[PDB]
RNA sequence: UAUAUAUAUAUAUAUAUAUAUAUAUAUAUAUAUAUAUA
RNA sequence: UAUAUAUAUAUAUAUAUAUAUAUAUAUAUAUAUAUAUA
């Protein structure tokens, strides 16, 4: 059905939907946080071993 | 005695026949395949913390 | 099968080639944008073979 | 798998229709002096378990991480082996795996 | 238990019978019934000694404080007012006093008594203040104890009953036994303490007694005195007793209730305390409820189809619930907490809060609970002193914060100025759209159409009416002699009646009538102040249409009405439900008092002007509805003035504008209160029905729209909130309806929007409406509310307080009605706690008690004699109540969703069919010959020695008497027949048409011999039916009342043993129900609050067929042929006539005589006869043809597809070949499949295949009968 | 509280009903 | 209406250097549909009559 | 499409052909008339391009 | 009838190098918003103006 | 009587949630004192 | 008299820590009831 029953708007323009669509998920350190972490799960694996 | 005891006797008793005369075994029955299908439901899409 | 039946049969299986859905499109050339921005912010990484 | 599937569902601009799908359906003519009708039959057959229509993102999310879990087509969807290729729904079933 | 041995032993019988221990016969029925109506109602309260009540309630003397009544009324400019105790001036309500200095004492009971005749006699003659005083509070504080649908005591009699012996257990595996119990309730405890102040020698006299002409009270003795706030409290506590037990709530919910009311009770105003703190329970528990951490679950998710003006929406699966998701919106309590301390009542927003902050996540129990507290307002038909009401509503006028300055205007055209076209703003928004409108209409060869013509004027009479004194003043004032029909016996205030008298005078004669006096009525409310009605007379409406017809252009062609067109009012259901899913935010709005707001000075001026210029492009010499155009001087230049001609539809304009601008001048004739009789004008809109609401919608919308488009974004400061501000139009995110109106935000992407920009967009919103005078009164907590419905992600919550079980609402001193009418009363109050998901098995067998109460009745002649009379309890079955235990069955086997009619009959029969045909042949000797349906057994005797045929002919029988002709009062009924004749026939194409139509369909009908005696609906009998409704409007005289009841035991004595002839064939075939239909969506999904697995038989219906109405093929029939008709004929008789034509095949003449006859010219006549096919036609457009109609139970599921493909008519391996319809099963199957899914719905449990399996005929036997009976009608 | 007519189980929420409803009752 | 368009069409020709007669975008068929599709092939006809 | 139908599509199509409308007639013979004659009758004289 | 952005630029001319005017950010159109979107253009045109 | 299984109750330990009390921090309101302005 | 700031005291709300009580879940022990085996 979702193969079959696909559509959208009339004269959808991908870029502009897009670039509401993401405007919201780029606007904190959230993506760093992990990176952090990385760093400090590199330390104290060498240290423990 | 009463249509307690009537009741309970052709849950109990009677929870396969097919007797036109009786009615509430049926219903039961079509309870059972009620779940049945509701097991299908979940197994492909079951829920998450 | 009789004859009227098998005509309805390919007519019906011919209606479905004849939609013009939108998924094919969008799988070829919007998905893989979706997904390349989407793996950024998962908080776990896309781990693939 | 189920955060990306409904963080991805969130900003996609498709959108699914049953509706289209039904009229193009039953847009067809057909005789009523038969016993029994294929447009009934693969109609009740494509309506989903439940009105669900949630495996697709399902299915797409799932790529992002094969190497952990893989999509497997239901094992209740097959077909019944014992049945011969002119028992209909049988028929329309094996047109659905395949598609 | 020892309250059932307290029982007299026939109520014993019905009680063991309503729980399901017997069957239920007629003989126990009348003792039951015979009863009730000769002990005292006292004994009922007596019933309360023996229950040994565990509750911690007590009742403060508190209560009996009657507050002197001579200081809560006075008269002054002679009208009686309220003057209000406390400070505030809405303090308007009944006060706090005790009524027995008032009391005489009444001959037949002497205990009890009424208002002095002294004390009447001197207000009346006299005149005398005290006096009127007096009786105005009489009889106002005997109208609020008034506003029940029966005496209260009966309720709790019921209520006790049914309560006095637990319900048998079905056989069913989710039956589960109620968990609630007596002696637990805080409402009956309550009820005791109270009334134990009102035992003399162990007597319980009861504060008040209901009377068809109002309430009586009991005389208290030196020492005691009644307040008559004490009446109103026992009916709350009953009416919250039965409803807590129906929706099975917990005791402490039902405490904090009991502590709500004896508080309201306790301070003076009992109706204005309540109403003060009525919101307190929805913002405690709907307007906050997952404020916090742990939340979670499962939501619907609902898609909205890409043409939005369709309205349509698709069920797309769930979605899971998370954090992110939960509510923004700050909570309620703090408001709430803080208008509770100041009736101490602050305890009970603990209680609330305490207990439902055991409910983190959202599921069954959550919005079972919001169910169930919400239920907790008070139910009381709130009434108050008419003069009091029109005084305190029309006396407000809107305060615009920036009046359009005079210098704004062009010169006149007469009456109205023209909008400089340099002004902006949203007034220029305004003016334009409106001009865009009235262009439109202006050059429309839609009208002009004689046919339409004939609608409009038809549509302005109706049965009721008002103003017609002023309209005989005004006409006779300007020496027009109106006729009279008085002999021919109909309301001069019906519509009817005035439009008759107008029907042979040239309109622009009663011009000057126009500016006439318009009369008013008052209609009571639940939970807010009584609504208004305000009919004007039939000139006033007529001059008033460009006015509709602009604003209804403007709702149809634009937002395409927002719902407005109202086709069936369930299209509301999917969208709020859909606004409240967790991906949209929702908001809140409606304008406080559009009746009150829209006015001339500001609005109604801009209207007029833009209206009159929209009317410019067009022929300036062209009448419009008989008005011709006329010169009228045109001043807009200084230097160059002169007079052109202008169309009718501006004259039209010209007086409108003049009359809005005159304000309207109502006339006041409250008979509650005492000889003060009054006009006064106002400039606040009548609004009085529907008409009005076109007017209001189009207003809402375009203040809305160049709000968003314009105001906003110049002005909001959020960059953010501009950003998702633009990019929305009103056409896919606002709808309205009058002052009611939704907005909801475009998704915003994975999140939702600051609070804090919500805020700043709210603010500015208010300050908008501020600027032109509107006070928006908007709120935004996360949750739908749009016509009265209530949904929470995406789960209806039916708001039950809003259909108390005791209350209705009567607005006039008498409740002027006949006992047979309490039947209807009765059939609609059971539907009620269907249509609201209540416990059903409980809700069952509450509603058989008051059947059983209704079932007899009687009359006494003005000095003669008495009648009786009371039906066999096999009549309800009939009107649509199932019943509980049939002979050799099961109890409680009967879903609620039976269909009324022949169909629940033939599904009952159709379970039943076996047992009876054996059990007939072991009792019985066989019938002398063979039978179709039976064997030799002979049931039809055992149906009638079980009444049944009795019951199924009793229900047939009328229930409101009819009047009497007489000859020269038919010299009256030909003269109102040729006026309304007239009236209807202003040209004499439709006359030509509908008599060739007559003459030609007579002439075939008997000549091709398909019958004769063919009532078709034509034109002609469109004032014949007018006629009858008028005479119908009539308080009947009492030989109508003796011929009745007559006619009704002889239709009862009659010994028949036939049902009807469809009935009779539809007995031929035999369905059985397969195993279950795959499920709709998941179970665990709440969808309607209560239709949970406690509450099984709706859990399982909601379920397996899913509540949105999503006719993706099928569209439920409703392209009927005949889009355009006239009032007063049936659209349902003409397409049923057309399709029995066409199955009968009638030759094509035939069709046109028929629609010529309804007024269609020959061409389009031809067009609409060729359409008519049996391919396009819907399952129940067709199956209609023979009565086969949708329970209106059955208009919140989705059965389409459920009828379509999977009611199978003909199974190849189960049918026996003898039931293969062949050919006619074009027309066949649909009426087969009708009956499998009627009789699958009556069933109780999940929702099962049903399969025809034979026919004791062969199928063919059976379309050749249908083709004669429908050949025969 | 709640109580399932089968085997007497009872239960304080209906959620946990509803599972052990569905899942627990079936020469 | 007795056909309003027709004689609006002709009385446009008169002023056709002012106003221009066009055809109502709601009376076409929609994009999406197939040539089989029987009521969009009709107006389709209509359009080109 | 079953030819059946087919068949009654391209026989109604066939009927419309044949109808013998005056209409035709009327536009190139009389309408020119009437438009000269009204033309020096409207308030506003005609404005071609 | 202020005018405060007007007189006010007149007056940063004489203090340019200590004041500056500039065109208000939020009065762009939108970057990701394309040609098409009217209320941009308009924007674009009152920007160049 | 012993063993196993199921249910209920009590006791102990662990975890979660709610309520009350005490201490610390923040915010709001009220009262008092000081300073400044009107 | 009003407004603003600072300090002190009291009350209310929120967060953290400690103690007590209640409810739910898990584990262990004891008692009672039911079923099965010896
Ligand atoms: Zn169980």
């Amino acid at each position: 059905v979702a193969m079959l029953c696909g559509q959208t708007e009339t004269n959808l323009i991908p870029s502009h939907h897009y670039g509401k669509a993401f405007a919201p998920l780029f606007a904190s350190n959230a993506m760093f946080t992990r990176n952090q972490r990385a760093v400090i799960t590199r330390e104290a694996f060498v240290c423990a071993r | 005695s009463t249509m307690s005891a009537l009741s309970e006797h052709l849950r109990s008793d009677h929870r396969d026949d097919a007797s036109t005369l009786l009615a509430t075994p049926m219903i039961n029955n079509a309870i059972r395949s009620f779940l049945t299908a509701w097991d299908g439901i979940r197994i492909l899409s079951p829920d998450v913390s | 099968v009789n004859d009227l039946t098998r005509r309805t049969m390919t007519g019906v299986m011919t209606a479905m080639r004849q939609v013009k859905t939108m998924t094919p499109f969008y799988i070829q050339h919007m998905c893989p944008t979706e997904l390349s921005v989407l793996a950024s912010v998962t908080v776990t990484p896309p781990f693939q073979v | 798998v189920e955060a990306l599937s409904t963080l991805l569902r969130s900003v996609t601009p498709l959108v699914l229709d049953p509706t289209v799908l039904t009229n193009a359906i039953t847009t067809i003519s057909e005789s009523t002096t038969q016993t029994i009708s294929p447009i009934s039959e693969i109609l009740r057959l494509l309506q989903p378990m439940g009105n669900d229509y949630a495996a697709f993102w399902k299915c797409i999310a799932s790529w992002a991480y094969n190497g952990l879990v893989t999509t497997v087509l239901s094992e209740d969807a097959f077909p019944d082996s014992s049945q011969s290729i002119t028992h209909l729904p049988s028929m329309w079933k094996c047109l659905f795996l395949t598609l | 238990e020892e309250l059932f041995n307290a029982l007299p032993q026939p109520l014993q019988q019905l009680s063991l019978a309503l729980a399901g221990e017997i069957p239920l016969t007629d003989h126990i029925f009348e003792q039951a019934a015979s009863t009730w109506h000769v002990q005292p109602r006292s004994l009922t309260y007596k019933l309360l000694d023996h229950i040994p009540f565990s509750t911690p309630v007590v009742v403060p003397p508190s209560i009996y404080h009657s507050l002197d009544w001579s200081k809560c009324f006075a008269v002054n400019q002679d009208r009686v007012e309220r003057v209000p105790t406390i400070d505030d001036p809405d303090d308007v309500y009944v006060p706090n006093s005790d009524i027995g200095p008032l009391l005489t004492s009444l001959h037949t009971i002497p205990d009890y008594g009424f208002l002095h005749p002294a004390i009447e006699n001197d207000a009346t003659t006299l005149r005398a203040e005290r006096a009127r005083c007096a009786s105005t509070f009489y009889k106002i504080a005997s109208s609020q104890a008034r506003q029940v649908k029966l005496d209260p005591i009966r309720m709790l009699g019921f209520l006790l009953l049914v309560q006095a012996r637990p319900r048998v257990p079905s056989g069913l595996v989710t039956d589960q036994p109620t968990r609630r119990d007596p002696t637990q309730s805080p409402a009956l405890h309550a009820i005791w303490q109270v009334m134990q102040y009102y035992k003399v020698a162990g007597v319980y006299y009861a504060p008040a007694l209901v009377v068809p002409s109002g309430a009586i009270w009991w005389i208290p003795p030196p020492g005691k005195r009644n307040v008559v706030s004490v009446q109103y409290l026992l009916t709350d506590l009953i009416n919250l007793a039965i409803l807590a037990h129906m929706t099975d709530m917990s005791p402490t919910l039902e405490l904090t209730g009991v502590l709500m009311y004896l508080r309201a009770a306790s301070s003076h105003s009992h109706a204005y305390t309540l109403l003060q703190m009525k919101s307190v329970f929805p913002a405690l528990s709907l307007r906050s409820m997952y404020r916090n951490k742990g939340f979670g679950g499962k939501a619907p998710a609902i898609e909205w189809t890409e043409p939005r003006s369709k309205y349509k929406f698709r069920w797309t699966g769930v979605t899971q619930l998370h954090d992110g998701l939960r509510p923004r919106s700050p909570s309620m309590d703090v408001p709430t907490l803080e208008v509770l301390t100041k009736y101490e009542l602050v305890d009970i927003g603990h209680i609330i809060i305490r207990e439902r902050n055991a409910h983190p996540r959202h599921n069954h129990d959550s919005v079972r609970f919001v169910r169930d507290v919400m239920a907790l307002t008070s139910g009381m038909y709130l009434v108050r002193q008419p003069t009091m009401s029109v005084l305190r509503e029309y006396s407000q006028v809107p305060d615009i914060k920036d009046p359009i300055p005079p210098s704004a205007w062009t010169g006149p055209i007469g009456n109205v100025r023209y909008l400089l076209p340099s002004v902006q703003g949203p007034a220029r928004h305004l003016y334009d759209t409106w001009r865009a409108a009235a262009r439109q209409i202006a050059q429309d060869p839609q009208w002009h159409d004689p046919l339409n013509q004939a609608i409009m004027r038809a549509q302005y009479v109706t049965a009721r009416g008002g103003s017609s004194a002023s309209l005989k003043f005004a006409l006779k004032v300007t020496g027009i002699v109106l006729p009279e029909y008085d002999d021919s016996k109909v309301k001069k205030s019906s519509k009817i009646y005035q439009a008759a008298q107008i029907a042979r005078i040239a309109f622009m004669l009663l011009i000057a009538a126009i500016h006439a006096e318009v009369t008013m009525g008052i209609r009571n409310q639940v939970q807010r102040r009584a609504r208004s009605i305000m009919p004007l007379n039939v000139i006033q409406q007529a001059i008033s249409a460009p006015h509709t017809l602009v604003a209804n252009y403007i709702n149809k062609h634009m937002n395409l009405s927002t719902t407005s067109g109202s086709v069936v009012t369930d299209k509301v259901i999917p969208l709020i439900l859909y606004a409240s899913t967790p991906p949209n935010t929702v908001v809140n709005v409606d304008i406080k008092a559009c009746d009150a707001s829209i006015t001339y000075n500001y609005f109604l001026s801009v209207i007029c002007g833009a209206m009159h210029e929209g009317f410019e492009v067009g022929n300036a010499d062209a009448a419009f509805m008989g008005v011709p155009s006329t010169i009228v001087s045109d001043r807009r230049s200084s230097v160059a003035p002169y007079s052109r001609p202008i169309s009718g539809l501006q004259t039209m304009v010209q007086h409108l504008a003049d009359l809005y601008a005159a304000g309207f001048r109502y006339s006041v004739s409250d008979a509650f209160s005492s000889g003060n009789k009054f006009s006064f004008p106002t400039s606040t809109f009548p609004s009085g029905s529907t008409a009005t609401s076109t007017e209001h919608t189009a207003n809402n919308s375009t203040m809305m729209e160049y709000f968003l488009n314009v105001h906003a974004p110049s002005h909001v400061k959020s960059a953010s909130l501009k950003r998702i501000l633009t990019d929305m139009t009103i056409q896919r995110n606002y709808v309205c309806q009058g002052d009611d109106g939704i907005l909801l935000l475009p998704h915003e992407a994975a999140s939702k929007i600051s609070a804090d920009d919500m805020n700043e967009l709210l603010t500015c919103l208010r300050d908008y409406g501020q600027l032109f005078g509107w006070n928006y009164d908007i709120d935004w907590s996360d949750t739908a509310e749009y016509l009265k419905l209530y949904a929470l992600m995406g789960c209806r919550i039916p708001n039950t307080s809003r259909h108390p079980p005791v209350g209705k609402e009567y607005a006039a001193p008498q409740t002027d009605e006949i006992w047979p009418s309490l039947i209807d009363i009765v059939i609609g109050h059971h539907l009620n706690g269907v249509t609201d998901v209540l416990n059903w098995r409980e809700w069952l067998r509450f509603s058989w008690a008051f059947a059983c109460y209704s079932s007899r009745g009687g009359y006494t002649n003005p000095k003669g004699q008495s009648f009786s009379a009371q039906y066999p309890w096999w009549t309800f079955v009939y009107l649509g109540i199932p019943p509980i235990l049939l002979p050799g069955q099961t109890p409680f086997i009967h879903s609620c969703y039976m269909p009324p009619g022949d169909q629940g009959m033939f599904s009952i029969l159709n379970g039943w069919r076996d047992w009876l045909i054996s059990h007939a042949s072991t009792t019985l000797p066989p019938l002398r010959h063979n039978h179709p349906v039976w064997g030799l057994s002979d049931v039809p005797s055992l149906l009638s020695q079980f009444g049944v045929y009795a019951g199924y002919h009793a229900a047939q029988h009328y229930r409101r008497p009819k009047p009497a002709p007489e000859t020269a009062s038919s010299d009256s009924i030909n003269q109102i027949t040729s006026d309304l004749t007239e009236y209807l026939f202003y040209d004499s194409a439709l006359k030509a048409r509908v008599m060739k139509g007559r003459y030609n369909w007579e002439r075939l009908s008997s000549s091709l011999s398909l019958n004769v005696g063919s009532r078709v609906p034509s034109l002609f009998d469109v004032p014949g039916k007018w006629v009858a409704a008028g005479r119908d409007a009539e308080k009947p005289p009492p030989s109508s009342v003796e011929d009745m009841f007559t006619s009704l035991n002889r239709c009862i004595r009659r010994p028949t043993h036939s049902f009807s002839r469809l009935l009779e064939l539809y007995l031929r075939v035999h369905v059985t129900l397969g195993e279950s239909i795959p499920l709709a969506i998941d179970p665990d999904v709440p969808q309607v609050a209560g239709a949970d697995p406690a509450n099984d038989d709706h859990w399982f219906k909601y379920t397996c067929l899913g509540d949105i109405p999503s006719a993706t093929r099928n569209y439920f029939g409703e392209s009927l042929f005949v889009g355009r008709v006239v009032s007063g004929l049936d659209v349902e008789a003409v397409d049923a006539t057309l399709l029995r034509l066409k199955i009968l095949g009638a030759p094509p003449e035939a069709f046109i005589a028929v629609l010529n006859g309804i007024g269609m010219s020959d061409s389009e006549a031809h067009q609409i006869a060729g359409r008519i096919s049996l391919a396009n036609a819907q399952l129940v457009q067709i199956a209609r043809v023979v009565h086969l109609s949708i329970p209106s139970s059955w208009m919140t599921l989705n059965t389409g597809p459920y009828i379509h493909h999977h009611a199978y008519d003909f199974k190849p391996g189960i049918t026996q070949p003898s039931a293969k319809s062949r050919d006619k099963s074009i027309w066949m199957s649909p009426i087969l499949k009708l009956l499998c899914t009627s009789y699958a719905m009556t069933v109780a449990g999940p929702v099962r295949t049903s399969i025809v399996t034979e026919i004791d005929g062969s199928a063919a036997a059976l379309s050749g009968n249908l083709r004669v009976w429908m050949r025969d009608v | 509280s709640y109580v399932c007519n089968v085997c007497n189980a009872r239960f304080s929420t209906m959620s946990a009903l509803s599972e052990h409803l569905r899942s627990d009752h079936r020469s």
